[PDB]
Parts: structure tokens; sequence; C-alpha cells
RNA sequence: GAUGGGGAAGCUCCGUUUCAAAGGCCUGAUUUUAUGCAGGCCACCAUCGAAAGGGAAUCCGGUUAAGAUUCCGGAACCUGG
RNA sequence: GCUUGUGACGGCCCGUGAAAAUCCACAGGAAGGAAUAGUUUUCAUGCCAGGUCGUACUGAUAACCGCAGCAGGUCUCCAAG
């Protein structure tokens, strides 16, 4: 659960992007 | 041009969430029936996470980063407006006019804004808005 | 000395288990400035203070007397 | 790394307060 | 002169006087230009500063107090701010006050 | 009316201690009570409170002063030659 | 006509010593022993009272509820609520500052 | 006005936080020396001196040859656990 | 109306008119708590406890001091037509 809930946050830092 | 905006970041001055950092997602121009002032909707946060490093692990940082979230309805003069923005669109159907008032959709809206900000925060974006203000 | 309104709320305080005694109290007194009536009092004993429950009609006053649980002990006037 | 910040600190002279320091040379004996 | 420019949009020009309506002329975006005294605090004085910088607004300080920047606009009580909505027929912004 | 010719204030004293004293006296007792201008806020509000104290009303404000007056005149010559000897030692 | 005697053994007219008279249920006068007034907490920065905070003797805070003492806003048992706004501001403006001196000091440097 | 100190042939005198080692708090498989205390934190000072200064909290009614905000009856509050 | 308590103001100073115990609040966040039952005894109700000494009466043209049951002296509260 927490490793899948890692990679949403990994996956959220590059695709997210701006200020 | 117009400042205040969706984007908006900004610091609540009077009543209870004085000095803690708000978005603004629907700013009304001009009034209405209640709330007869220039008012936006915002959401904010409550409690601030607290600070965090290489020697906690796990379940100490899972405590240490968790988040109250709040939103409210707040007079233009008790905002300060900032420099500062971030992106809205994690709530914008959420909160609304009609999601404030017949409680308890309030905390329904609370849960969505609660998973926003804490995810914003992990990889975190926006570092000086989850920064407490200190005065 | 502390007044109640609410009759549950008084019903709630006899059943309570601290206290030994209750008393009722018959007063006569003018309504408005036009006739007599008989007012009536229920005080409880509780141990800090003591509760009491002013009943202005007959009808509901007598119904109160038996409503009054038998082990708890009554005093009358 | 994300959650993890550097604050620094600026001992310098009147900003901050100074850190606990060996002070072997300067104890009444 | 400065004070023969703003002479003359008092007389043909919309203005407003004081903090509060400035700030909120600051807010909706129709000041142009902002006159803030010396003798007006500095709390007060680096807040409109910041109000301005987001709006993109010209800031001119008068030097001179409250009193004799309310004998500039000529009124007769003391102001310590003034903000200029629209322009009068002279020029005042685009020239260096 | 104007109620006194010379007396004024000292009116008070009366017959006694004598007219130069007196004169003297009426002097610095007009300075004193006198309301005067706070820098600060600009009003005509600043009331003398103790010897060498000055309480503004507005802003609530105390700032030090002479005794009987806010800016003696040895206090604003000593300030213009602080204001010469800076500018020499920046450049 | 009725005249009313101190209570307790101090006879002078001291600031603790006040006396109220009274009428009883007995039908005589009677004097009754008032208690010092409590003063205002004040605000510790503007110097005045402040809104929401009972008026009781320093001793009597320790019984009454949390709710009575506080009110609900950041700093707000012991601030103006005006005082707390402008420290806000403060706090915000010259925290703002500091990045505008930080960036032209860094420059400055990379230019000599 | 003791103490630490210093004067005085000495009865004692000076001085009161002063040129004093002037106590009491936290953590510890302090990781190996195998049955011995290790690592830190905090910073001024005895005591006496007010029945009018400061100060937790009680009122009514009744009663005695002579006592009561102290006894009796009822009704309250305060402090600590 | 009289006595008194309090409020907001005004005048006065080369006078600007005690301290400490005690209590509370605020900033800070060491850390501690739930999903099968915890956290709150600053909300309410309930249980137990409260030592030592003073307490009578005078307070004065007879109970105090003036050799006295001395026209002297001795601090204060209440205060009717
Ligand atoms: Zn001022």
């Amino acid at each position: 659960a927490l490793e899948k809930y890692k990679e949403r946050i990994r996956h959220l830092m590059e695709t997210l992007d701006d200020n | 041009a117009k400042f205040l905006k969706a984007g908006k970041v900004a610091v609540v001055v009077r009543g209870r969430y004085a000095g803690k950092k708000v978005v603004i997602v629907k700013p009304h121009d001009e009034g209405s029936k209640s709330h007869p002032f220039g008012h936006a909707l915002v959401a904010g946060i409550e409690r601030y996470p607290l600070k965090v490093t290489k020697k906690h692990g796990a379940k100490k940082v899972a405590k240490r980063t968790k988040i109250k979230p709040f939103i409210k309805v707040v007079n233009y003069n008790h905002l300060l407006p900032t420099r500062y923005t971030l992106d809205v669109e994690a709530f914008k159907s959420v909160v609304s006019t009609e999601t404030f008032e017949q409680p308890s959709q309030r905390e329904e809206a609370k849960k969505v804004v609660k998973k926003a900000f804490e995810e914003r925060h992990q990889a975190g974006k926006n570092q000086w808005f989850f920064s407490k203000l200190r005065f | 000395a502390r007044e109640i309104t609410d009759i549950k709320q008084f019903l709630e305080l006899t059943r309570r288990a601290d206290v030994k005694t209750a008393t009722v109290k018959i007063n006569k007194k003018l309504n408005k400035a036009g006739k007599p009536f008989r007012q009536t009092k229920f005080k409880v004993r509780g141990s800090s203070s003591l509760y009491t429950l002013v009943i202005n009609d007959a009808g509901k006053a007598k119904k109160l007397i038996q409503s009054l649980p038998p082990t708890l002990k009554v005093n009358r006037l | 790394n994300p959650l993890t910040h550097s604050t620094p600190k600026n001992f310098g002279i009147g900003q901050a307060v100074q850190p606990k320091r060996n002070l072997s040379r300067y104890v009444k004996w | 002169s400065i004070n023969q420019k703003l002479a003359l949009v008092i007389k043909s020009g919309k203005y407003t006087l004081g903090y509060k309506s400035t700030v909120k002329s600051l807010r909706q975006g129709k000041s142009k230009l902002i006159i803030i005294a010396a003798n007006t605090p500095v709390l007060r004085k680096s807040e409109l500063e910041y109000y301005a910088m987001l709006s993109k607004t010209k800031v001119y300080y008068f030097q001179g107090g409250n009193n004799e920047l309310g004998t500039a606009v000529g009124k007769l009580f003391r102001v310590g701010v003034v903000s200029i909505l629209e322009a009068g027929d002279s020029d005042i912004l685009t020239t260096l006050a | 009316a104007k109620r006194t010719k010379k007396v004024g204030i000292t009116g008070k004293y009366g017959v006694r201690y004598g007219s130069s004293l007196r004169r003297q006296v009426k002097k610095l007792e007009i300075q004193q009570h006198a309301r005067y201008d706070c820098s600060f806020c600009g009003k005509k509000t600043v009331k003398r409170g103790a010897a060498g104290i000055w309480t503004c009303s507005c802003c609530k404000k105390t700032v030090a002063g002479g005794a009987y007056t806010v800016s003696t005149a040895a206090a604003a010559t000593v300030r213009s030659t602080i204001r010469r000897l800076r500018e020499m030692v920046e450049a | 006509a009725q005249r009313v005697t101190f209570r307790r053994r101090n006879p002078y007219n001291t600031r603790s010593n006040k006396i109220k008279v009274v009428k009883t249920p007995g039908g005589i006068l009677r004097a009754q022993h008032v208690k010092k007034l409590a003063t205002r907490p004040k605000c510790g920065d503007c110097g005045s009272a402040l809104q929401g905070i009972s008026t009781l003797r320093p001793r009597q805070y320790a019984t009454v509820s949390k709710t009575h003492k506080t009110v609900s806003r950041a700093y707000g048992g012991s601030r103006c609520a005006n005082c707390v706004k402008e420290r806000i501001i403060r706090a915000f403006l010259i925290e703002e500052q500091k990045i505008v001196k930080k960036v032209v000091k860094e420059q400055t440097e990379a230019a000599k």
C-alpha cells in the first residue's frame, strides 16, 4: 500500500510541475 | 489588472484563522443578499504540518506530515494578498456557493481538500504555503 | 439553590441515587390580579445543591406526586 | 529530498542565538 | 511643479482620498497613480507599495506631510494618501512625478 | 472679555512673589501647558506629562524633550550638527 | 435612624475593609463586607482592556472555565486583536522584504 | 540579620549576595572489558520584619444569667486528592 | 435631598504618587493518544478530608496612663426630624 502510494507522489512530482 | 484570482494565495488577517495562509477558489466581485460586500471563497489550512528530517521514519513521518484543512467565506479587507500562486483544479467543483451552508456538506468538501493539500505537500511544491507564518 | 424548568430533567434527579430525601411545598398566590390559585414546589435534596420545580396548575401537580418513586422519602409542607 | 528542507542558521553577530561552545579556558575554578 | 499638476486633477479628473478607498481602487485595478505622504507610518507605506507592485501601479512619494498634501489637493482636512482613477487634461502620469 | 490686563496664567499666584518672578514664570508656564504638533500624526495633540516627557494622545507615542517645551533650542542645533557630520563620513 | 457596625475586628477604613448597608429578612440593617473590585485584563502592547475576558480577582481565574479567559483567535487571550492584525501584516511584509535584500546582495558580488 | 569571609588582646565588629566546590533536574543494553557511573541541562542565594499594606472561601433565621459570621436549623462556597 | 460606592472626564507638579507572594493567559510543540475501543477529570454529577493559637468584658467625668473610682491625656466606623 505504501509503495504504491509512493509512486503516485513521485509521478505527481514530475507531472504536475508549476510553482 | 485585477490581481485577486482563482490562483491567488493570501494571508487571512482577522477571525480565528488569523495569520494562516489561504488560496482563493471563487472571488465574488461585488456582493450578494447574504455577505453584502466584496467577499472571496477560500481554502486554507488550520494546523500546519510540523518539521521533518533524516532521523524520522515511516510512522513518525506520517504523524508529523498530517494537515487539517479549512474552508471559509471571507471579506476582501481581511485578506492580505500575496505575490505567490497555487493551482486550484483539484478543488474547483468541490468548493462553491451551494457547498457552504447546508451542513455537513462542508465536511465532505474538507476531505477532498485534505487529499489535495497533503498530496501537494508530498513531493513538496509551493514550499512557502506549507511553512507556518510566524508572527 | 437551582431552579429547573423541564419536567424530564426532574425525573432523572429522583433516580440519581444520592438523593435521600425530597420535600413538597404548597403556596397560595394570586394570578395577574384576578383570582387566587394553588401553586406547588417540588424540591429535592441533592448532595451539593437543592433542585426545585415550580408547577402552577393543580391538575398537573397531583399526577406529579404519584409520579415520584416510593423508595424516596417525601415530606409534605 | 522532498519533505526534508535546509533552513540554515546565521550565528554571525546580532542575528541568532549562539550555540554551545567549549569554554574550558574561561571557567571559574 | 507638483502642486500645479495636482491643481488640475482635482478640478477636472477622477480621484479618491484616504487609505481605505485607495486600497479598493488598487484591488479593483482602477488606480493609475498614487501619492503617499512623508509622515505616514512605515507599515502603512510598505503595505501600499506591495499592493501597488502586484497591480503594477506607479507610486510617487510627496516630499511633505499629510497636512500640506491636503493643501496641495486643496482640502481643509489632512490627507495621508491620494489616488488617481482617471487622468485630467494635463498629463500627470507620463512625467517623472 | 479678556479678564486680566497682563498677569495671565500667573494670576493664580495673585499678589505674592513679586512682578519680575511672575513674568519669568509666565513665559515658561505658557509653553508647557500649550499643545504642540505630533510629527508622526500631523495633529496638535502633544501634551506635557512630567519634566522632559511629551505624550502624543494620537498614536500613543511618548517623546523625550525639554522640561517646558518639546524641542529646546540647544537640542535642534545638536541635531543639525549630527546631520552634518554623518554625510562627511559616508562620503 | 438605624445604625450599623463593622462585623470584623478591624475598625479602620482601609482599602480592604469596606461596607455596604443591607436590609435583611429579619427586618434590620446590617453591614456586609464587599471584596475589592476586579480590574479588567489588558493587552500587553497597545495597553487597553480586551473583550470577551471576565473581570475577576487573580486567584478567581483558577475556578473559571477556559472559554471565559480565552478568545478563539491566535494570540487571543493576550493581544488587542487590532495589534494582532498589525504584527501579521508586519511579519508578512518584512519577511518578503528579506528576499528582496538577498536577491540584490548576491548579484552585486558577482558584478565586482 | 546568620552563613562564606575579613577585622579585633577580647566582650564581639563589618558585610548580605558579597573574591565560596553555597543543589536538583533529564537520559541511559552510553556496548562491551562482561560483578566498580557514564552522557548532558539549569543558573540566585538563609532567615526575620504589617492582628490597619498584599491576601482562597459563609450567609440568613434561632438560641444563652453571661457565647456566637465560631453553637443549633437550613442554605452556600473554597482548597487538595 | 443626605451619606457612601463606582464610572467616564478635567486640573495640578523641578512632587508624576510601594514591593513581593499568589493566580491566569499567550507563543512554543518535547511527546502522547482510536476502531474495537481509546483520549478529555479547565463541562456536569458523585466520594473523602480541613490541624495549632486568639475569641468573655471595658475602651473611659469609675475597668487604659497620670501614686486615686483624678474636670487632664488617649487611634477609628455608623450617624434620624
Ligand atoms: Zn502621533
